[PDB]
């Protein structure tokens, strides 16, 4: 504060009294600084306390804009000044008397909600993330041990219409299951190590449908941990959880049998599904946890709601605190969209990065468009409360309070204390939805993340790699070139998995089916140490489904992964069947 | 100017009282943007500028609110302010100075207009720095490829000086930029090219293709007596490439866009688009279209028959309703050559 | 400049006072002074002085912004070369008892003892790459054509008949061409005529020499803008940068295996017939004083050591010492590097060298007691600067307890022209220099230079440079850039040398074993300015260095440069570029 208001005076009384008399001599020719002796007057000690103050503010006004500048134009590849909402997963259960044609409608829904703390309920963002069909129900799944290490499931479930139903939209039913990463990825290493599952018929109630000409597979992973360094290869127009989230855009393993039913005389479904290649392994629990239908850990979103004020002179700085944020309401999110009523034009609204430039140079039927806002911050106890400005030339001459203006605008929660509960109340989702859901909050609910990164020495990184090469060279590149949005939940495990040693380049050459040549290249990563994690089967597998799905580096380039952990008995490959159409 | 108090004090003297400082500075180069009064022209030639009457006030950022402006003594600002306004005044005037204004009294009032030549030339750098000079979030400066935010932020790609060939200056950073950070990449930004240019378009691509001739200039299957070779090159007369030639597909619904493609509308904004912003001599792109029947007409003088290769839309007397239809073909984005010829000398014997 | 702004308020406050003491109501009370006449000392020193040191300052910061993104380039780290001092040229040596002798030469050989100057000290400085020297010297070149019209020349038949030259490695002895290089045509053609010299013949009758493995002459020292075109293309220099000559690759000169087929007494010639069939030009002088054994390269690079005497805080300090403090160093030393520290408390305590060593995101993974180097500028009026460096994690215990570090600096001086040097020998090597070497100076030394930080064009222009983006360029593409960012000594030689150039145009090559996506571009033009046979060739190979650095992130950009020697002439060079894998 006022010491270094001090440093200044100091500084520029030393500056401008001998390093401005003597080290310019040219000019101290026409200027004799120290022999001509002060003034008569109190002349010297007024101006010396006027002209050296206003070097001080400038100076703190300098020492104010590279920290918010650098912090803008830096924004603009990355996206990373944002936050991250909280998200648990949700589990839905329609009831079994409805399923005359049990058609799942996700056209606009509810989520349920917990009172907390302050006496704060929970608004979370509904699901329109599609199901194709119900199921029919999950039976009491037991593992069933068998000497080829087989485990088996068995759902079903008919009093209803089923024939014509399932005969609809059975086919591409790509339908899952989540349990805890030890016990569930374990069968996400056997579904990609699938046999040719003889018995394969759910039994019970496929009396009524009598048909099993289509097949449906499935697949999953916690879609928190290892996933949003797969969510930050992306271009500059998709939301960080609105884009991917109800996006079935990843890569899960859809292996689809086609072995028919082996059974008995008035069997609907035999009960083995589940033919390995490896047994099942000892000290391993079972349990009944692999639903039939759950959801997505679903965010906080609110939908806000605001009055229009205009001045001629609000383009500045106005900075609402809008009316359902007065009571108690912590967070706001980023702006949607203007729209409204104006004088000449209806509805004239741009936002900033997507000028289609009347102001720029296209110069045709695209007017002056500006949408911009901050984050500033300033705030009596939090780290950020902005609302927006923008300005150009519209008529605020003729109109100094008209203009089209009628905002949209989400929001979250910032302020809390660290608990977890279940999602309760609000079971009015159920009022479109002639036939009644269950309402399951199936894990506890993560904090948002909110720290980024602080210092303003990792950003040197984040501007390093554009002069910087891809990180596919020697490891010191993808060690350092690792995002640190693994490090932002800063799990030890996960640190652990960051011990890489040296990649090394290879390309190859490779026929196609119908006789031409295609270009690849050669990944090859080693482990080289141990203790990577707790199962290298169960971890080294979950972690190549990511790493090669952020690897998408050119238009000619048949893909190359192949995974070498240290001399312990394997190496493992990973290609798939790239075509002239699309890659795999 | 004298049109600087004409355009605004005179007309908009209904928010003074509660105007920003930041607000007002910002619409006087507004007002004249043609041939500005340039405030960076400050260093050396302030006499005859005729600037706003800001200066005597004493006044902080965004804290100028009194109006008046005269117009006979040829320059606006004349303006003192007493008792309030002090801002940064520590210690009362010297001795000899006091001798000459007589005595501290209302001479005091002609005095003022030499004592603050000081701060007349340092609020104008003062607002400069919070608008223009550390801030302007390349959205205050608003240039049109002149303001150096811009040009600052544009050089993380490469280009300086490559505006050259390009019949437009580089207006497409405000999206292209992400994705033109990263290196070698990608087939997925050409989607991006697309539904920016012109919505309701959309494009799919084909990473390989059956590409075709280059006719090699010895055939080569002679059966040779002397020497000959095996390992690779087997083939017939025409040989085929794949190798680099994708084809993109574009679908529109709109009939105002469907005559935008065709070559005089909008081809010419993807024509120079790719060839030396996003790929440059990387690959070749083969162009291709779907559409509803067309709207084509036929054989009219010199110059707009052709639909690409293809003509159709002038046939159809029989039936109501839709059939759909691929469009024609565009050229590839190609450059190429060999120049002409043979040489004369030679590297260096190391 | 920093006069430049000096200028600019003094021009302005006195139009200030004209228009406002002509008319405005200060001429009611301050005409009583104007009419009278102040041009006051009292007044109008400390009122310019107040308006002056505010208006030079905030103004070359606000205009200029040498940004703190700028700083970026300090993980690149080639830009240790912003600080070159003088053209230090080419040393001499002189015979020393030539009989039963070799000698090996360590560098480190300081010279030039004697020259004093007004306000100027002398100059202490090192060489780089000492030779093994071999003693024999010819001492006259003489030029003998033949009838059948070839030029020859000298032999190697000097100081043969006093020494055991069967116990000497005789292998790759270079010589650097003299000083008829001056005459701008010789060094041009001397070093471009032997790309292809033919076999040897001469008459000593004296079995005492025979060797093979010919050796390559040299001589590039003369120029030094053409060497910073060879620093960038050698990425690779991370750690030879560190001196800053690079002798070791020696500007690439081969000679093959070229044996004396020797004669007897009085037949003779030294043939290089493909090129020798086209000989001198008649106004080419000949002359006897290229004579070459003895040259070696020396630059402006002066040592010392401060006292440790440090340390109580903070990285607020930043190494003034008084064996800079003292007067005969503050007006013209300089510091040039900081090195080898951090040896205080223990044997590890913060040593310096991971102010550069992270790069990445894994600040925390790496181990305690670490440093961090930064700059600022120093005294104004020269090129000084200072370096603020401090501490990592312990510096933020406030532990001020650590004394007894000691320090390495390297560092020159600047000074005046109208120089004209003395030389000597400073220091002998023990129980080699069995007779002393005197030095005779060979050329004259250059100014030091700096690089154009006033444009933020030319500063951000070079953060193009560092990738492999050549997709098309043009004439006005590459004489605009990168080409004038190798210019810091922009002579009026300089200017008529990168304005020869004309046009630039792309074609692609298309022969194939699997596809091959190649490409080939071409320029060369008049032969005024790089006319020459020899520069038009020896600086030919200054861009193609350069020109298979920034080839290709993808497998289908290849480079071959065939060029159009003058508008009637053509030549082509290089043998297809196929480089080890970039991503």
């Amino acid at each position: 504060l006022t010491l270094r208001y001090f440093d200044a005076e100091m500084r520029y009384l030393r500056e401008a009294g001998k390093a401005f008399a003597q080290a310019h001599p040219d000019r101290a020719a026409m200027l004799d600084l120290d022999k001509a002796g002060t003034p008569d007057p109190c002349v010297e000690r007024l101006f010396e306390g006027f002209a050296f103050s206003m070097g001080r503010l400038r100076q703190k006004i300098d020492d104010d804009l590279p920290e918010l500048t650098e912090s803008l134009v830096s924004m603009l590849w990355p996206h990373y000044l944002r936050t991250i909402p909280s998200l648990s997963v949700v589990a839905l259960t329609p009831r079994l008397s409805v399923m005359k044609m049990a058609e799942t409608v996700p056209a606009g829904l509810e989520v349920t909600s917990r009172p907390v703390g302050p006496g704060n309920t929970v608004c979370r963002y509904r699901t329109t993330r599609a199901i194709p069909l119900n199921p029919l129900a999950v039976e009491k799944v037991v593992m069933t041990t068998e000497p080829d290490g087989r485990s088996v499931l068995k759902i079903g479930f008919a009093c209803s219409e089923l024939a014509d139903w399932s005969q609809v939209d059975l086919h591409r039913l790509s339908l899952y299951l989540a349990a805890e990463a030890p016990v569930s990825s374990t069968l996400h290493l056997m579904m990609t190590k699938r046999l040719a599952a003889l018995y394969l018929r759910l039994p019970g109630n496929d009396e009524r449908i009598r048909i099993d000409g289509w097949f449906s597979p499935g697949g999953f992973a916690e879609e928190d941990r290892l996933w949003p360094k797969g969510d930050s290869a992306f271009s500059g127009y998709q939301l960080l959880l609105e884009y991917f989230t109800f996006r079935e855009k990843f890569m899960f393993v859809h292996l689809n049998g086609l072995e028919n039913v082996s059974l008995p005389a008035g069997i609907s479904g035999f009960d083995l599904e589940v033919v390995l290649s490896q047994p099942w392994p000892a000290d391993l629990p079972v349990t009944d946890d692999a639903l039939c239908l759950h959801c997505v850990p679903v965010i906080n979103l609110f939908t806000l709601e605001a009055d229009p004020l205009i001045i001629n002179g609000l383009e500045s700085e106005y900075l609402l605190r809008p009316k359902r944020l007065q009571d108690g309401y912590t967070e706001i999110y980023s702006v949607d969209a203007v729209t409204g009523s104006g004088r000449t034009g209806s509805a004239e609204y741009v936002p900033f990065t997507s000028f289609r430039h009347r102001g720029g140079m296209l110069r045709h039927d695209a007017p002056e468009r500006y949408y911009h806002t901050r984050v500033k911050r300033g705030v009596t106890g939090m780290y950020d409360t902005w609302l927006i400005l923008g300005g150009q030339r519209w008529e605020a001459d003729r109109m100094p309070e008209r203009e089209t203006l009628s905002l949209r605008i989400t929001g979250t929660n910032g302020q809390l204390p660290r608990r977890a509960l279940q999602s309760t109340l609000l079971d009015r989702c159920e009022q479109v939805l002639q036939a009644p859901v269950s309402v399951r909050n199936l894990c506890k609910p993560t904090l948002p993340v909110y720290p980024p990164t602080e210092d303003r020495f990792h950003w040197r990184v984040m501007s390093h790699l554009g002069t910087g090469f891809l990180n596919m060279l020697s490891s010191a590149e993808v060690l350092r070139g690792t995002l640190a949005l693994y490090n932002w939940r800063d799990d030890e495990l996960n640190h652990r998995r960051l011990d890489a040693i040296l990649a090394v380049q290879h390309h190859r050459i490779q026929r196609f089916e119908k006789g031409f040549l295609l270009r690849g290249l050669d990944v090859e990563v080693t482990l080289d140490g141990n203790g990577f994690a707790g199962e290298g089967d169960i971890h080294l597998f979950g972690e190549m489904l990511n790493r090669f799905l952020a690897l998408y580096a050119d238009m000619n380039q048949f893909n190359q992964l192949t995974l070498i952990v240290q001399p312990e008995g394997k190496c493992i490959r990973w290609k798939e069947n790239h075509n002239p159409r699309l890659p795999g | 100017s004298q049109s600087a108090p004409a355009r605004l004090i005179t007309r908009y003297r209904k928010q003074l009282p509660y105007i920003n400082f930041y607000r007002f500075c910002q619409l006087l180069e507004q007002s004249q943007p043609d041939q500005p009064p340039i405030g960076s022209g400050w260093q050396a030639r302030q006499e005859a500028v005729r600037f706003c009457p800001y200066p005597g006030m004493g006044f902080p950022a965004s804290e100028i609110k009194d109006a008046v402006i005269p117009e006979e003594s040829h320059l606006p600002p004349i303006v003192h302010v007493t008792f309030m306004g002090l801002y940064g005044v520590t210690s009362p005037l010297p001795a000899h100075y006091i001798s000459d204004i007589a005595q501290q009294r209302e001479g005091h009032e002609a005095a003022a207009d030499f004592l603050d030549i000081f701060s007349h030339r340092l609020i104008t750098q003062y607002y400069r720095i919070w608008r223009k000079y550390s801030y302007p979030a390349t959205f205050e400066a608003g240039g049109q490829d002149k303001t150096s935010q811009y040009l600052l932020g544009l050089a993380r790609l490469g280009i300086p000086g490559c505006a050259q060939n390009i019949a437009t200056p580089v207006s497409r950073f405000l999206a292209l930029l992400p994705l033109m950070l990263l290196p070698g990449r990608t087939a997925e930004g050409l989607t991006s090219l697309v539904t920016l240019l012109a919505p309701g378009t959309q494009a799919r691509v084909w990473h390989h293709d059956r590409r075709r001739i280059p006719l090699k200039t010895p055939l080569t299957m002679r059966v040779h007596h002397p020497v000959s070779l095996k390992s690779r090159p087997v083939m017939g007369d025409h040989a085929t490439d794949v190798n680099g030639q994708v084809l993109l597909q574009l679908s529109t619904q709109t009939g105002s866009e469907v005559q935008g493609w065709l070559p005089g509308g909008h081809l010419y904004s993807d024509l120079l688009a790719l060839l030396h912003v996003y790929l440059g001599s990387r690959l070749d792109v083969r162009l291709q279209l779907c559409v509803e029947r067309s709207l084509l007409p036929d054989a009219r003088l010199s110059c707009r028959p052709a639909a690409g290769s293809p003509q159709l839309g002038r046939t159809a007397v029989m039936r109501t309703q839709a059939k759909i239809a691929t469009s024609a073909a565009r050229v590839m984005t190609i450059s190429l050559g060999r120049y002409q010829r043979v040489q004369e000398h030679y590297q260096r014997k190391e």
